[PDB]
């Protein structure tokens, strides 16, 4: 326990010594220490290496004294490193923002500057880079991303400051002071812009070029501020000339100047800062409006103080604070954080509010609260405001992983750097998380009040908060805001306490008209006025009139966007008109292009390109008559973009689609490729909505090849399955003991790409979510879908997202989706109609006509089977109107036109395989074309049945045969009554009966009702053939119907006829989760990696592996509507693959296929399966079996059960009419409806039988009343058993009485119905009936000798205890024997069980759980059980009783171990070795020589089921079932439920 | 020492914290305890277990909901803090939370100032119990209100008030104060036009220099022909001895609501009553 | 056509702001006025002694709280709710004044 630690230690502090070839320089005695540690570890490696010997090294002395030394050396030298970390960290502070590894890298790489240009940008606001000389010696100034720098006044030398946190303390105070002076500049000048009436427009563009776009902002508003003031300062004398008017004429002209400068053509930064002045001064003339208005004649007027006004001051000798921001009577000094080039919000009424109840919270010295619904400016409006002081603003995206520690660090990392913490979706964390966070605010607030006091003084001891158990510095620039949606889904409820340390405002109406304005002023459109009250009630209408859905989105965002694409357009109509001017004359005039501008087509333009492709069919008149009322007499008509059309042309034929332009076939799907392309080209976070195979994944597939194969730039796709898998693993974990982070898959996918090793940036990246989205993964997507672009995580860590990255979902719905997600994403609508039945029908016979079968005479069949089936799959042809009508009827699951179309395209499949293995058969005689003709038409009318019924009932069948008779023209079976649905295709080209296929056999008399042996019948044969065929090509299918249907039986008698295939049984249950699939995946196949990736493969050779789900609608959906196994499933199935999590790698499935089986989805417990995975799983419904049926199947179970005495062989026929007749009754009198466990079926027949034919196999002979004896008794043992009721079990009584004397009139009735019917093999060697009094002796005397020998409390026998061990001695004496005693505690059902179990040479088994009892604990009884009953062959009566039970795991574990007998994942690792080891030991005892671990793990689990008997014992609770029902389907279907009750 | 429940930090915070005072005779106080049910338990049981010191004392702030143990509540005495009953007794508990000393400044005014602060917090706070009518939604109209709206009016009565004993009721910054508490003390929950509306509605109807005259009006027409009264007194005492001779009539006509606002309500509780005086039988 | 002078129930419809838009859109493709600058106005008379212009459409089951309309001039009331019988919505050109 100590080697392992210190080899660890030792591995990362060399590697993190050897990568800082520079840290000893700073760390001068620890590395003279871990010199001597290194030296210590070369002399343990070079003495224990020479010995490969465990013994040969525990025998030398000496090495564990210098192990717990070293032990104890690395200890020291690490809480040093730590303590030098956290010192380092104290000096610059904004070390705080980055990771141990990553300031460690800074720290040994402080030689070369090139390596630390990666990290300015999370330690800055706005600085991307550090410019330096061809020296790399001094630091000249700083880069932001746009490029725009700051030369620094004094250059920073790193030769005079070596050590890296002084020069990089210089870097940032010369910053500050650059800045400072720069600013001062520019207000020199922006002075002597102002008081004048003329402004020369070349003049301003020179100033507006020499400044940061910062600081010509920054000094406009100060200029203002000093004109308004000045200006009130004159008129303070009251009732005098206003010179105000001076200072909004010297805006207005201002303003008609930027105006101009705008119209023409920009360099981009010049533009930005265009339209930031433009937005700056338009705010300014409606502030000098309103004040001009009022009569404001006094600068102490509350209508100019509730303004942001701005004074500067020359005087101050510190540069820093010569600015002075004030709001009412809050008053900030600027922090000239170089803030690079942001985008500046409209100062709108509402953003206002927001400054002034921000900047009051502030002066308050307490955090603010914007809350309201999405897209309302809530997380902008506190970014601009930080932005507006100087403030360096951090946006934490938060959820419920954010807790105490991570939020703790955070705010240290804040208090010391002095920056905002803008904590978006604050209340998605959890609600003791707000508890525990809101003592930190207070802390962090009681020291920012404290700090403001006037008695503190800079010179005494610095302000400090108890944060994380540590003294913490806290600046008095720090800020805290939290902006949260009320309401939303996901969201927690804050504790009072924490509420009282905010100040809340409600953001919920933006004032949309003034943005629109103001935006479309700022780029250059003339009448911007009407523009805006134009487009901003056609959004309220559109919200208003059209229809509600969850995917539509009338907000700001959606305004934004579409303003910003009208901007786009007009550049790009105005370079267009310049082309064209260039190519045609030479005359150009850029004011003339800007005059006859049709605006309002441009604005129609952007409003189709942007809200169009969301529209549902009906909303579409509605909102183009919106347009073309608010937009009178103006219309707009789609460019074609032919140049992408070729391309996609070109696309559709190499992959087999259909391609339409307009009206054609496949246009609308065209249409909407094009639609998604443009929202591409308009926003970063896109989602295709639409039901299930409406087109979506072929259309954006279709667009990448597309566009690779048009822009030249190589499309790589990740696609992900989000609620496959845990939010762990998408995101990623922090570890809550070592604060270490392990990536998620979408964190481990965007990491790559912005590390771009292999030239990832270069390609265009789409991270697409295949899977439903729900609040609780998506929300921490939403700083990534916002203007943040950035992906925050706990750890303080934050990803941008880059400009070639396009974040993708592809999803059914958003019944479950926030506003918060959909206004955050451009929506592309994909209705069913998209995607028209007849693209279907044409992809699938270009894939036939194309892509052979087998991996060529093949292709010529398939060629020519596809001629001969293309008439019957045009547009109103025989496969659409049997579709139609087939939509018609009631199936056992949702009808979906896909999962039928898969299953009639694996049907022809296989049919062309038919007609290739006949060929390969008759090499001299080949099918001909008329032959192949008739079978192919035959076999595709079978095929249209099979698929489009195969999930109804024999009357919906029926329906669909003679609707199909109606309407086909193949030739069809002649018959009068017989349905189509009777017949098979034979490869000679004709109908043949399915009564051919089915003949009466004679089953041997030793296997009689035997688990493998099955009666031909019609549902047989058909659902045989219907399984081999669906099986061949290796596509999943699912068996629904009633529980003892027999589809494990059908299923298992189709695979029969196919050796290539291994099954393997997985139990799911509610808490079914895809980790049984792995732990199956981990015993059954191995991960090989091949050059094209990881695959996973069975481990025999050859084989498929046929993993078989029992119940697969059990597990549980979450609160969103999702199984997470299903999803997992439908991964595996459509993408053929899955993620391995342990290193986010794509594994691909080879050699695994799946089969379902459920009950039908409106049974208690069972939920409807999701729509995208029923279309690749074709289902059939195997219903109960008939009254003739059941007759013909036991019916012959029963005669060679019969043959054994001769004597009665003429009792067989009505034998079996008295065993169908009343399984009928009881099946029609209990219900599921009564009781849940009142469920019969064919199971109880065989069971039946199976016992008769046990009781009558030692006879010699026997009466026909001592066989009516024998069936009475397990009629009574298999219909009363479970009962309830009295009354129940009184009717069954009679019932019984009265079909044994129907059906056996000339019988003794006394003889045959003693009503103490007991049965017994202890009195004698057979299971003859046994008299109640030598019963009670017989128990009397066992019960002496179990009190001397075992337990030794006294037991009162009565006639029910007789009954009750009768039946547990029946049950222990089967194989796979499992009990069910249901009833109230204290009635003996533990001791029966051990008495019985006792009698029976049983080993009793109890688990004895305490307090600490865990699922590890339960785990290891459980393995200790299958060793001693499947290693020593001792036969163990395993009593486990409902109190037992702690978790659902138990459950899982005992469902899975009663169902197969085996925990596929209990032994694993040195475990499974040893289980191995003892199991290659028990066969060698047996007699039995097995090699491989496959045979004897299957010996091992014959062994657990032929001796492992569970009895689960519980009280009788009604809701308690119910739940059982669900959580442990096995606990129902392979227990024997016994209903002991109360005593009577 | 108080301490936030929620952590394993805070529980480890708190078991110490207890630990201490039992011994030292300190005080503890744990809030959000709700959010923790198991942990109540474990700590009703420790708390059986002990003679602590005479002085120490252990506060536990919860919500009022089922998750709290039993025996827990059972351990302790209990105290209900919710909205107080009417106008009289709201204004008698903001006037008590306040300091004396804070009222009674340099400017006499200050006592008038927070006299109208207190009945307008009381007058919104008493409109949230006719929650269709007197508002739109349930606003948290708290006590944190009340305390940024005191220091609101402190600041700027200090700003325009130098240290002078007296200022004239024109002079007083009623612009300042009503714009702050319109759109950032009171006006930041409100999340409706209409509810803005009336908000400054009683905004512009209190905060006046109207209100320094003696025929002020607080409310008009609150039964039959008579009128709440603005009290004529210039110090803190005489404003409180107003508020206790308040008549204990009060009637939704108070709040500037019609007199039937009641009307419904006051007759389900007092169905209510009886089905409660009918469960307890 | 018939459609513009049946009296509709707005609590009665899924979607009565649907109505005021369609309304609204029918006033100003009648006219031949642009969507933005149409306005609403309110006259309150008895159902049967109403009649509609082009631009007036009926509305039943409104109901004033804490009012009483005569003559379209409201007056407060200490009933609860007073039943407008019928309401007239006349879509006109804003005016700005
Ligand atoms: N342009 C096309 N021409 C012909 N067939 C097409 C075309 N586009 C798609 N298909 C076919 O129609 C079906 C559409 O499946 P696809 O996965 O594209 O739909 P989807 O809506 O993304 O499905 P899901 O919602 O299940 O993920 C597939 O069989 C596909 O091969
Ligand atoms: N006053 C404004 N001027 C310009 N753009 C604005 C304004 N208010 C909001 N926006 C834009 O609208 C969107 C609002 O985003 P965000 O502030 O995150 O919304 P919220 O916090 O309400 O969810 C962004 O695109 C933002 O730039
Ligand atoms: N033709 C048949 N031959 C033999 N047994 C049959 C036949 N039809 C039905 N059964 C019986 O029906 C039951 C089906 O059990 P099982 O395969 O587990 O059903 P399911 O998969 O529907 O749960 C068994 O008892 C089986 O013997
Ligand atoms: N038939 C009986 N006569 C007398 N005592 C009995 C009888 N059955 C159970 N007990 C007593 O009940 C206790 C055992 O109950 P147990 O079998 O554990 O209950 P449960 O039915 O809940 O499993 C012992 O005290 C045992 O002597
Ligand atoms: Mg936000
Ligand atoms: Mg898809």
């Amino acid at each position: 326990d100590v080697w392992i630690d210190v080899q660890r230690r030792w591995v990362y502090l060399e590697g993190i010594f050897t990568g800082s070839a520079d840290i000893k320089h700073l760390l001068p005695v620890e590395t003279q220490r871990f010199q001597s540690i290194s030296t210590e570890f070369l002399a343990l490696m070079k003495k224990v290496s020479k010995s490969p010997l465990v013994m040969d090294v525990l025998n030398i002395q000496g090495v564990q004294r210098s192990l717990e030394r070293l032990a104890d050396l690395l200890g020291k030298i690490q809480k040093a490193l730590g303590e030098y970390l956290e010192r380092e960290r104290s000096s610059f502070p904004r070390f705080y923002f980055v990771g141990d590894e990553d300031l460690l890298e800074i720290i040994g790489n402080s030689k070369n500057v090139a390596k630390l240009q990666k990290h300015f940008k999370k330690m800055f606001a706005g600085v991307s880079s550090i410019i330096l000389n061809e020296d790399n010696s001094v630091v000249l100034g700083i880069s932001s991303r746009e490029g725009e720098e700051v030369m620094f006044k004094t250059p920073v030398s790193i030769t005079e400051h070596p050590k890296i946190n002084e020069w990089l303390t210089l870097v940032e105070k010369e910053m500050r002071v650059t800045l400072a002076k720069l600013l001062a500049e520019s207000v020199t000048e922006v002075e002597i812009f102002g008081k004048a009436t003329s402004i020369d427009p070349n003049t301003y563009i020179t100033w507006i070029d020499k400044y940061q776009a910062q600081l010509v902002v920054l000094s406009a508003q100060i200029a203002w501020s000093e004109n308004v003031e000045t200006a009130l300062s004159s008129m303070g004398g009251g009732g005098d000339a206003a010179p105000l008017h001076s200072v909004l004429s010297n805006v207005e002209v201002t303003l008609n100047v930027l105006a101009d400068s705008v119209l023409m053509e920009q360099p981009p930064l010049r533009r930005r800062k265009l339209e930031h002045l433009i937005t700056e001064l338009v705010h300014q003339r409606d502030v000098t409006r309103s004040l001009i208005k009022s009569k404001i004649d006094n600068a102490k007027s509350f209508e100019w103080l509730s303004q942001m006004r701005f004074y500067f001051d020359p005087k101050q000798t510190d540069v820093l604070q010569q600015l002075s921001i004030q709001m009412a009577n809050a008053k900030f000094n600027y922090g000239f954080e170089y803030l690079g080039v942001q985008d500046k919000l409209v100062q709108t009424p509402l953003t206002d509010r927001c400054y002034l109840t921000m900047t009051q919270a502030l002066e308050a010295r307490l955090g603010g609260s914007p809350f309201g619904p999405a897209g309302t400016g809530k997380t902008e409006s506190v970014k601009a405001l930080g932005h507006q002081l100087g403030r360096f603003v951090l946006v934490f995206n938060c959820d419920e992983t954010f807790d105490f520690q991570a939020m703790g660090r955070i705010f240290v990392g804040l208090c010391q750097v002095g920056a905002w913490g803008c904590f978006d979706e604050f209340n998605r964390l959890e609600e003791r998380m707000l508890s525990a966070v809101s003592q930190q605010v207070q802390c962090i607030q009681e020291a920012l009040r404290e700090h403001s006091n006037p008695n503190y003084d800079k010179t005494s001891a610095p302000i400090t908060c108890e944060l994380l158990n540590k003294q913490v510095k806290v600046s008095p620039d720090m800020a805290i805001f939290i902006t949260m949606n009320p309401g939303y889904a996901g969201r927690s409820n804050l504790p009072d306490n924490l509420k009282k340390l905010f100040r809340s405002l409600a953001m919920t109406k933006p004032d949309r008209q003034l943005i629109a304005q103001v935006m479309l002023y700022s780029q250059g459109f003339r009448t911007a006025e009407v523009l805006a009250n134009k487009i901003v009630p056609f959004f309220k209408l559109c919200d208003e009139q059209l229809s509600s859905q969850s995917h539509y989105d009338f907000g700001l965002r959606a305004l934004k966007s579409v303003l910003v694409s009208a901007g786009n357009v007009k550049r790009e109509r105005i370079q267009k008109i310049k082309r064209e001017k260039e190519e045609r004359g030479e005359a150009v005039d850029e004011g003339e292009i800007a005059e006859n501008l049709p605006e309002q087509e441009i604005l129609i333009q952007s409003v189709c390109e942007t809200m169009v492709p969301k529209l549902v069919a009906e909303d579409i008149p509605l909102l183009f008559s919106l347009l073309s009322d608010v937009f009178p007499g103006v219309q707009y008509h789609r460019g074609e973009m032919t140049a992408l059309r070729e391309e996609l042309k070109k696309v559709c034929q190499e992959m087999y689609l259909t391609y339409g332009d307009g009206e054609e076939v496949g246009g609308m799907w065209v249409e909407k490729v094009l639609q998604l392309y443009q929202i591409t080209q308009i926003n970063h976070g896109l989602m295709m909505v639409g039901p299930s195979g409406s087109g979506k994944s072929m259309a954006w597939r279709v667009l990448l090849k597309a566009l690779e194969r048009l822009e030249g730039v190589e499309g790589v796709a990740h696609i992900i399955d989000p609620k496959a898998i845990s939010k762990d693993h998408l995101y990623g974990t922090l570890d809550p003991n070592t604060r270490e982070w392990t990536d998620g898959l979408f964190t481990h996918v965007l990491r790559k790409i912005i590390d771009s090793v292999r030239g990832e940036l270069q390609k265009r990246q789409w991270i697409v979510f295949d899977g439903d989205v729900d609040p609780e993964w998506v929300e921490n997507l939403n700083s990534v879908l916002d203007d943040n672009k950035l992906l925050t995580l706990p750890n303080g860590e934050r990803l941008s997202l880059p400009p070639n990255v396009r974040i993708m979902f592809e999803v059914q719905d958003l019944k479950y989706a926030t506003l918060a997600t959909v206004s955050r994403c451009g929506m592309v609508w994909f209705s069913e109609d998209v995607l028209s039945t007849d693209m279907i029908f044409n992809n699938f016979l270009a894939r036939l006509r194309s892509i052979p079968l087998d991996e060529s005479p093949m292709l010529q069949i398939q060629r020519d089977a596809a001629t001969i089936m293309q008439p019957y799959f045009t547009s109103n042809g025989l496969v659409t109107k049997a579709l139609e009508h087939a939509f018609q009827l009631e199936h056992i699951m949702d009808l979906t036109r896909l999962r039928c179309l898969g299953s009639l395209f694996s049907m022809l499949h296989q049919a062309c395989r038919n007609v290739a293995q006949y060929n390969a058969n008759h090499p001299d005689f080949p099918m001909q074309i008329e032959q192949l003709e008739r079978y192919i038409q035959r076999y595709l009318v079978y095929a249209i049945l099979w698929s489009l019924s195969g999930d109804s009932r024999l009357k919906m069948r029926a329906e669909l045969g003679e609707y199909i008779r109606r309407i086909t023209t193949v030739p069809l079976p002649t018959a009068p009554n017989i349905p189509i649905i009777d017949y098979e295709v034979s490869i000679s080209g004709e109908w043949s009966p399915w009564q051919a296929k089915v003949p009466q056999i004679e089953v041997e008399t030793h296997k009689v009702a035997a688990p493998d042996v099955v009666v031909p019948t019609l549902d047989t044969v058909r659902h045989e053939a219907l399984l081999y065929t669906w099986l061949a090509e290796h596509k999943p299918l699912v068996l629904c119907g009633p529980p003892g249907s027999g589809k494990t039986m059908t299923l298992f008698s189709a695979l029969r006829a196919l050796p290539d295939m291994e099954v393997v049984g997985l139990n799911f249950s509610s808490a079914t989760t895809p980790e049984l699939l792995l732990k199956t995946f981990d015993h059954y196949c191995e991960y090989r990696r091949t050059p094209n990736g990881v695959v996973l493969a069975p481990v025999q050779l050859g084989k498929w592996l046929v993993l078989f789900c029992d119940e697969i609608n059990l597990p549980d959906m979450d609160k969103y509507g999702t199984q997470r196994v299903i999803s997992f499933i439908r991964q595996m199935v459509e993408h053929g693959g899955f993620y391995r999590t342990s290193d986010q790698t794509w594994v691909k499935l080879e050699r695994i296929q799946f089969v379902g089986a459920c009950n039908p989805p409106t049974d208690p417990g069972r939920k409807p399966l999701s729509h995208r995975f029923l279309r690749h799983v074709p289902v059939v419904y195997v219903d109960y079996p008939g009254p003739a049926s059941l007759t013909q199947i036991y019916g012959t179970f029963n005669r060679a059960m019969l043959r054994l005495i001769p004597s009665l062989r003429t009792y067989a026929e009505p034998l079996t009419a008295a065993m169908v007749e009343f399984y009928t009754m009881s099946q029609e009198r209990f219900t599921q409806d009564t009781q849940p466990h009142y469920i019969y079926s064919p199971r109880e027949m065989t069971r039946w039988v199976r016992g008769i034919f046990e009781a009558l196999r030692p006879l010699e002979t026997l009466p026909v009343e001592g066989l009516i004896r024998i069936w009475a008794h397990e009629a009574l043992r298999l219909f009363q058993d479970r009962l309830v009721e009295d009354e129940e079990r009184r009717w069954t009584d009679e019932n019984i009485d009265t079909v044994a004397l129907k059906h056996f009139p000339n019988i003794d009735r006394e003889k045959a119905m003693s009503r103490p019917i007991l049965y017994s093999n202890w009195l004698s060697k057979d299971y003859i009936p046994v008299d109640q009094e030598e019963l009670r002796d017989y128990v009397k005397a066992r019960l002496k000798v179990f009190y001397e020998e075992e337990l030794d409390v006294p037991l009162v026998l009565f006639n029910e205890v007789l009954d009750h061990v009768l039946r547990i001695d029946r049950i222990f004496r089967q194989p796979q024997g499992h009990l069910l005693l249901i009833g109230v505690s204290g009635a003996g059902k533990t001791t029966l069980s051990r008495f019985v179990a006792w009698m029976n040479g049983l080993s009793v088994y109890q688990i004895k759980v305490h307090r600490k009892y865990t699922g590890e604990d339960f785990d290891e009884d459980l393995r200790t059980v299958l060793r001693r009953s499947g290693c020593k062959n001792e036969k163990i009566a395993f009593i486990m009783d409902e109190s037992n039970v702690l978790d659902s795991g138990f459950l899982e574990r005992m469902n899975t171990l009663l169902a197969n007998g085996e925990v596929p994942g209990l032994f694993e690792g040195d475990e499974y070795a040893t289980l191995m080891t003892q199991c290659k030991e028990g066969a060698q005892k047996e007699g039995l020589m097995l090699d491989s671990h496959e045979e004897l793990y299957k010996w091992f689990t014959s062994q657990v089921i032929r001796n492992l008997h569970v009895v689960f014992t519980m009280n009788p609770s009604s809701e308690g079932l119910k739940d059982r029902a669900a959580t442990s389907p096995a606990l129902f279907n392979r227990c024997v439920l016994n209903w002991f009750g109360d005593w009577s | 020492t108080s301490i936030a429940i929620g952590s394993a930090e805070g529980f480890n915070q708190a078991d110490k914290a207890i630990n201490t005072a039992v011994k030292s005779g300190r005080w503890v106080m744990l809030k959000n305890v709700h959010l923790a049910p198991g942990w109540l338990m474990q700590l009703e049981k420790k708390l059986h277990s002990l003679q602590p010191h005479a002085c120490f004392r252990l506060f536990l702030t919860m919500e009022i909901n089922p998750k709290v143990p039993v025996n827990l509540l059972r351990a302790g005495r209990i105290f209900v803090f919710e909205p107080p009953p009417g106008v009289k007794a709201n204004m008698l508990r903001t006037f008590s939370s306040i300091p004396v000393s804070r009222i009674c400044k340099s400017p006499n005014e200050r006592a008038r100032l927070y006299f109208l602060l207190a009945w307008f917090h009381a007058i919104i706070q008493e409109r949230l119990r006719y929650a269709p009518l007197g508002w739109s939604k349930k606003y948290e109209f708290g006590e944190s209100d009340l305390r940024s709206a005191c220091d609101t009016v402190d600041t700027w009565l200090d700003d325009t008030a130098k240290g002078r004993q007296n200022i004239s009721p024109d002079k007083i910054p009623w612009s300042a104060l009503k714009t702050l508490m319109a759109q950032s003390i009171y006006g930041g929950r409100v999340d409706n036009e209409f509810d803005q509306r009336l908000l400054n509605t009683f905004l512009e109807r209190l905060f006046t220099t109207r209100s320094f005259d003696s025929e002020f009006k607080l409310a008009c027409k609150v039964d039959g022909h008579k009128d709440i009264q603005m009290p004529d007194g210039i110090r803190r005492e005489e404003f409180v001895q107003w508020v206790e001779l308040l008549p204990d009539t009060q009637t939704p006509s108070w709040l500037g609501l019609p007199n039937n606002a009641e009307r419904v309500l006051l007759t389900t509780q007092g169905v209510d009553m009886i089905s409660k005086m009918l469960k307890m039988q | 056509k018939e459609l513009k002078n049946i009296h509709v129930c707005l609590g009665g419809l899924f979607v009565p702001e649907a109505y005021i838009t369609a309304t609204r859109q029918y006033v100003a493709q009648a006219n031949s006025w642009s969507l933005e600058e149409l306005c609403l106005e309110v006259n309150v008379t008895t159902s049967q002694g109403a009649t509609l212009d082009a631009c007036s459409f009926g509305v039943t089951g409104l109901k004033l709280q804490g009012a009483t309309c005569n003559n379209n001039k409201l007056s407060l009331s200490n009933a609860i709710s007073t039943a407008l019988p019928l309401t007239q919505l006349r879509w006109v050109k804003q005016t700005n004044t």
